[PDB]
């Protein structure tokens, strides 16, 4: 019964897409607020 | 596993078989109506005559309940027993009475739902059956006496674990408890699938909206710390803002606006997924009152963002759409308003749109500058592109007009982009 | 006289028999004295009663010398719905705890 | 002006929020009843400004 | 003491001066190279800590602010460019027992330029006291009474340490009176980080803390003489 | 801040917020206007200290009818958050009593800071 | 009236003596100093209450 062959559903679609709903930290120069990471040298 | 644990499984499966006269005596005494005493003496046809006024009276109220007159209050339903009834009849009841219990869930303050009810606990035993259904459509009624009702003649299925101890107790559950229902990564995919059934049917109302809302925002609030457990609810709680943006109910759309914002503040997220967010807010904004908190939802998520692109013009078909449900003018009036919670982001990403695309409204970006001060960088990126029309378009009355309000405010900083661009 | 007296005294104000007994003799003291027919009292329960007790008798001291020692007071209880509303949000979050584990 | 000034003043120009914590939208459930949806949304807002 | 950058005006020359503190609310400012003593800032009370804050004028020019405290909490500020006359005064807010102040998101003496076009001026401005408080306010938003944006209050015991990050995204507020006494505040938020430090943290009785210029290391010594390095992978 | 009367001046209000701070390490202080009230009851109470932006002032303005009938010396300070952090406590604290102690180590300075009121009175 | 005020002041002494054992049981950290006289007093160490 199914098949692929402003649109609501947008929302929808990029979530299938998208695995890792966080954007990426690196990218973005302000720190997160409540999470720190730091390592000891 | 031990011949006591099988036996116990058995037992479970035969819970309404009525073997004897003690098993009748437990299963025929729970009532929504009565006490125990009361309820075993009474008699089939004491009930289902009490249920057909009640029925009626509900009919008035609602046509829709006339149709369960046919099938499910039916005097051909007293001599019916759904233990002697085949696999695809009792399917087949059920999806009648999950029916049922969508149309009953917003009128269980009435009185006559309790009696219309209680034919259905009696003869069909929902309450051990269809145990989950019932509870659901009756969770955002848990201060009133009814859910005391139903908590003590009902057995809790494994997910409504939490409610175990309040069954048959003087204190009504604490809207505390019901955050840790919803806690569950489980109880959401349940409740998720119980208010998608909703939705399709357009049986949602406000007081369910409300109730659904508190426990969604809260569970992000307790989650807040475990950013991975946060990470989690993003495929449960946004897939729902998606089905209730659909909804034409603009109730439902609200309720998307408050589930939406609580969750960009709470976890950082990509771009992508909040452009995505406003195409799906957009494409069904037709209420005037959702389309007021569509804007101060648009502001906020905007907010959110946190990373390069953070105001960075908004996409070719993305402009376009919020420019048709929010012409120029009313933007205007958001801005004027005293009250305007933080937008600069969005101004300045929508500010560059403008001059990416319609140069007609770039003396709106002279209206739209006085109104707001935006930040020291957000102005730098408006002269910067400004500075690139100025080579490409050409030179314009209103298009000076801007340059010469940078240079009435912060003239130095205008030369530093010129610097910087020839 | 009763604006002079601590919010303490007031919360156990109609309980003197009980009291100086207790006190003499070294046993427990009562804990709502003449508050116990405050409607919020009333609402509470179990433990609660007494907590709240000590919290409305402290605001009560609060909105009492405000009405005794107000030079140009407003005859409009602004001070007493105020210190109202922080009682109802106490036994509000005093009332949403359960003891018994979940 | 060199690239690390454009920088910083990036990070000036972001603004305090308030941030959401545990016990933030507890007292929501205490007056849910008999409120239309967009006043309930407001409330949200003026917890989360 | 403390080393700073002082711009001769009239011929617009640069050079350091070291600023000491004195017995009677004084701070004595020095040459740095030819030792020779310049000028004198003088408070009421007894001087506590002091910092400087530079707010730069033109191309090549900038003014160096003393910004010196008193126990009671009042604050002057200098500025000695024009022979350390006294340019504002204001309250701590709520303070008392004060104990130590610092300004950061600028230069400063853990974030030094290397030439006259990095010189930034502070936007933070943190105080701390004896009873662990710490009053942060915003400093690019003037009056004799300022409203602080935040009141921090995680230590329990008196303020010996407080130093921003290079950037000021960061706030390290350290007492040596108790061990693992090390809190990282973030900003503008205020909202302290809850990861870090834990229980299993080595820090022991910190007396001094130091952020790298660059590449976001902060070193952290104690009362051990064992100086403990952590790398912000987020620089 | 009319009704707050006598107001101590800068001078003197580090001097009373010291002795409040080391009555506080003694534990010499009483903390809150209701202890604060108390104490003037059982006169055990050298002096009363208040603070002026406490709002509204009326809650505290009780005290300076007791001291005034028991003759017992009190001032009032500007900030009532200077005053909580000197007591030694998280929240502010609109009044507070140093409690009589002969044998105390801080007699001298009590005493000290006392005239200075009664003058400033 | 002189026997009451000697009552008085011996009670007095008496409850001032069981309020120090009492600043005892509370939470903190102490120190007992003990004078040439052998007085023995607390002192707190300088530690703002949560």
């Amino acid at each position: 019964d199914e098949s692929d062959s402003g649109d609501i559903n947008a929302l929808t679609k990029i979530l299938s897409t998208t695995y890792n709903y966080k954007d990426t930290l690196s990218n973005s120069k302000l720190l997160p607020p409540k999470k720190l990471d730091i390592v000891r040298l | 596993s031990s011949l006591s644990d099988q036996l116990a499984q058995v037992a479970s499966n035969n819970a309404t078989v009525a073997l004897d006269r003690k098993r009748r005596q437990k299963l025929h005494s729970a009532s929504l109506i009565y006490n125990s005493k009361t309820a075993a003496t009474q008699d089939y046809d004491f009930i289902f005559e009490n249920a057909s006024k009640a029925l009626e009276e509900l009919s008035q109220i609602e046509p829709k309940f006339a149709i369960f007159s046919r099938t499910l209050f039916s005097e051909s339903s007293i001599s019916l027993d759904r233990n002697v009834q085949t696999k695809e009849e009792i399917k087949d009841l059920d999806n009648a009475i999950n029916a049922y219990l969508l149309l009953a869930s917003s009128k269980w303050y009435l009185a006559p739902t309790l009696h219309a009810t209680e034919w259905l606990v009696r003869r069909f035993q929902i309450h051990v059956k269809n145990t989950e259904m019932l509870l659901l459509s009756t969770l955002n009624y848990y201060q009133t006496p009814v859910f005391k009702r139903i908590l003590s003649i009902i057995k809790l299925p494994p997910l409504f674990n939490c409610l175990s101890n309040f069954v048959r107790s003087e204190k009504p559950p604490t809207a505390l408890t019901m955050i840790k229902l919803f806690n569950d990564m489980d109880f959401l995919k349940l409740y998720t699938s119980y208010l998608d059934q909703c939705i399709k049917h357009n049986a949602t109302y406000t007081n369910q909206l409300l109730f659904t809302t508190c426990c969604f925002i809260n569970v992000v609030a307790f989650n807040s710390n475990n950013d991975e457990k946060l990470n989690q609810l993003v495929p449960i709680l946004l897939e729902i803002s998606a089905k209730l943006l659909a909804s034409k109910s603009k109730d439902c759309q609200i309720a998307a606006h408050t589930i939406l914002v609580v969750f960009a503040t709470a976890l950082p997220l990509k771009k992508t997924i909040i452009l995505a967010a406003m195409e799906t807010i957009l494409s069904n904004l037709d209420a005037k009152e959702a389309k007021h908190s569509a804007l101060l939802t648009i502001c906020k998520l905007f907010q959110t963002l946190k990373g390069q692109g953070n105001v960075d013009q908004l996409p070719s078909k993305i402009f376009k759409l919020f420019d048709s449900k929010f012409d120029t003018v009313s933007i205007l009036t958001f801005l004027d308003k005293e009250d305007k919670p933080v937008c600069d982001k969005f101004i300045t990403s929508y500010t560059r749109s403008i001059a990416r695309y319609d140069r007609s409204k770039l003396n709106i970006i002279l209206s739209l500058l006085k109104k707001i001060r935006l930040e020291r960088y957000e102005v730098r990126l408006i002269i910067t592109d400004l500075i690139y029309l100025s080579e490409i378009l050409e030179d314009k009355s209103q298009l000076v007009e801007l340059f010469e309000y940078f240079i009435s405010i912060n003239e130095d900083l205008v030369l530093k982009c010129l610097k910087s661009l020839g | 006289s009763l604006a002079k007296s601590p919010a303490s005294t007031i919360q156990i104000l109609g309980a003197e028999k009980a009291l100086f007994r207790a006190l003499k003799t070294k046993h427990d003291t009562p804990k709502y004295g003449l508050l116990y027919h405050a409607s919020l009292v009333g609402q509470a329960t179990g433990k609660n009663k007494g907590k709240i007790a000590r919290v409305l008798a402290a605001k009560a001291a609060v909105s009492l010398r405000y009405d005794a020692l107000a030079e140009d007071r407003d005859d409009s209880g602004d001070i007493g719905l105020e210190s109202r509303a922080k009682v109802e949000n106490r036994l509000s979050q005093l009332e949403g705890r359960d003891l018994r584990t979940t | 002006e060199d690239e690390e000034d454009i920088a910083l003043e990036f990070i000036n120009g972001e603004k305090k929020d308030k941030l959401v914590n545990m016990n933030s939208f507890t007292s929501m459930f205490d007056n849910i009843q008999n409120v239309q949806m967009d006043t309930f949304f407001d409330r949200v807002m003026k917890v989360l400004t | 003491f403390k080393v700073a950058h002082l711009q001769n005006s009239q011929t617009n020359s640069v050079h350091g001066i070291v600023l000491l503190q004195g017995n009677n609310g004084w701070i004595n400012i020095l040459h740095s190279t030819s030792g020779l003593w310049l000028m004198g800032c003088k408070i009421e009370g007894v001087i506590t800590d002091f910092c400087i804050d530079y707010q730069p004028i033109s191309r090549g020019k900038f003014r160096t602010i003393l910004i010196a405290v008193n126990a009671y909490g009042e604050v002057w500020e200098f500025d000695l460019n024009k022979n350390g006359h006294v340019i504002r005064r204001w309250k701590d807010q709520g303070g008392v027992g004060i104990t130590k102040i610092q300004v950061g998101g600028g230069t400063t003496t853990t974030c030094p330029a290397l030439q006259i076009s990095k010189i930034k001026q502070n936007r933070w401005l943190a105080v701390g006291s004896e009873s662990g408080f710490v009053n942060l306010y915003d400093r690019n938003n003037t009056s004799s009474t300022p409203t602080p944006v935040a009141a921090l209050d995680q230590l329990t015991t008196t303020i010996s340490n407080l130093q921003f990050s290079p950037d000021g995204q960061i706030l390290c507020m350290a007492s040596r009176a108790v061990k693992d006494a090390l809190r990282l505040v973030h900003l503008p938020s205020c909202s302290v980080f809850s990861n870090w430090p834990t229980s299993g943290t080595p820090l022991g009785k910190v007396t001094s803390v130091a952020f790298s210029p660059s590449g976001g290391l902060l070193a952290v010594g104690n009362e051990q003489g064992k100086v403990r390095l952590w790398k912000l992978n987020h620089y | 801040n009319p009704k707050a009367f006598p107001l101590a001046d800068a001078a003197l209000t580090q001097q009373i917020l010291d002795v409040v701070q080391q009555a506080a390490n003694l534990r010499q202080l009483k903390k809150g206007a209701n202890e604060a009230t108390k104490t003037l009851n059982r006169g055990i109470s050298e002096f009363i200290i208040m603070a002026a932006d406490c709002e509204p002032i009326e809650i505290l303005l009780h005290l300076p009818l007791l001291c005034e009938d028991k003759n017992v010396p009190y001032v009032f300070v500007p900030s009532r958050v200077a005053l909580g952090r000197a007591c030694g406590v998280s929240r502010p604290v609109i009044a507070a009593s140093i409690t009589t102690n002969d044998a105390s180590a801080i007699k001298t300075q009590i005493y000290a800071v006392k005239d200075k009121i009664e003058t400033l009175l | 009236v002189k026997q009451h005020l000697q009552r008085e002041t011996q009670l007095k002494q008496v409850q001032q003596r069981m309020d120090a054992q009492r600043e005892l049981l509370k939470k903190g950290s102490k120190k007992k100093i003990v004078d040439s006289s052998g007085k023995i007093s607390f002192k707190w160490k300088k530690q703002r209450k949560r």
